[PDB]
């Protein structure tokens, strides 16, 4: 259901990483599979060639935490007016306090040891249920 | 520009914001609204330094890039009982326990 | 402006805008002007209040968003408070 359209009309884009994370761009191909692209260090930019109708999302390359692009989940290159490229502004979301705590705890505890933590069973489940692109593709497809 | 503050006395801590261009006296009026004590019964401090009423929060070093929403600057508060002012006392927050083994 | 008072397990009294404390559905039910938290100490509840200020400031704003900082020593306890308060 969620997939790029094989339009064949070029569209130049600037990927601008305004987050403190290492960024992984992901293109959804014509069969809807996620294809990973080269990463962007924090604060850096890249001029890239894409196409109208194509779909992109953006993640933390290390943890897969979700990121926003022009204030939303998905980015679709549009028609270039006057030769100017489209701007893709990649930023941190305002995570809930709970999700931000889970990030920090995941980054300090090896996954084999989550069960040793002195917390209620459902938080162990929340820790093991880490961010992942397929999971989100289901949800967004809904 | 907004500055984000904790105003602290004893075991009391107020979270609020104010303009960089606003005055010390104006902050006392805020405190007055919340704790019901007039400006003449209040002293405000930055660390150990007493603050003058007519000076801006900016002049006294509270700037938008140091007094941040997620990490606000502390302003000390002392009250006058009867004739004289108590000394500045700010109760520290609790200590975190040791990191569990699995987090080391 | 309307304020409420949130009190930690060790007796620290935090005074925040009512709008900000309603960030939490659990706090909303405990009010509906003071709330006592018997399980949350001051080194955790102070950070909770800082999150309210951060969320309200940076929700729906295009000015680049900075990372909300959490020291390793307080992370486990803050997680449990966040789960209880649903925030
Ligand atoms: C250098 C870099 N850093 C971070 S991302 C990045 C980077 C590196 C290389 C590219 C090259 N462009 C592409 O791969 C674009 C992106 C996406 O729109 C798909 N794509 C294509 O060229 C795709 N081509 C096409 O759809 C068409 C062709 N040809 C039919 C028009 C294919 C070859 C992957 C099927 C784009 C971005």
């Amino acid at each position: 259901v969620l997939r790029s359209v094989n339009s064949r009309e070029p569209s130049q884009v600037i990927f601008c990483n305004r987050s403190p994370r290492v960024v992984l761009p992901v293109w959804l191909n014509f069969d809807g599979e996620p294809q990973p692209y080269p990463t962007l260090p924090p604060g850096t930019g890249r001029r890239i060639h894409s196409y109208r109708g194509h779909l992109w999302l953006f993640r933390d390359a290390g943890t897969h935490d979700g990121l926003l692009v022009n204030q939303t989940e998905l980015f679709v290159p549009s028609l270039n007016v006057d030769g100017q490229p489209i701007f893709a502004n990649i930023t941190l979301p305002v995570y809930t306090l709970k999700e931000r705590c889970l990030q920090v705890v995941r980054s300090l505890v090896k996954p084999e040891n989550y069960r040793r933590l002195d917390i209620v069973r459902s938080l162990y489940e929340d820790l093991e249920d880490h961010p992942n692109v397929q999971k989100d593709l289901e949800r967004l497809t809904q | 520009m907004d500055v984000f503050l904790m105003i602290r006395r004893h075991k009391t801590t107020i979270f609020t914001d104010a303009k960089e261009s606003s005055t010390v006296f104006e902050l006392k009026r805020i405190v007055e609204g919340i704790l019901k004590r007039p400006p003449d019964e209040q002293r405000l401090y930055k660390d150990d330094q007493l603050l003058d009423d007519g000076k801006t929060l900016g002049e006294c070093g509270f700037t938008s890039q140091t007094a941040r929403p997620q990490a606000p600057a502390t302003v000390g508060l002392a009250f006058r009982a009867d004739d004289t002012f108590e000394a500045l006392c700010i109760e520290p927050f609790s200590s975190p326990p040791e990191l569990p083994d699995v987090m080391k | 402006m309307m304020y409420v008072k949130l009190i930690s397990s060790d007796g620290h009294e935090f005074i925040v805008k009512r709008e900000h404390a309603l960030t939490s559905g659990t706090i909303k039910a405990m009010l509906s002007n003071e709330v006592n938290f018997r399980e949350i100490p001051s080194h955790v509840l102070s950070k909770v209040c800082m999150y309210f200020t951060y969320k309200v400031r940076y929700t729906n704003s295009s000015t680049e968003i900075p990372e909300f900082p959490i020291a390793p020593e307080i992370a486990l306890e803050l997680l449990m408070a966040a789960n209880f308060l649903d925030c």
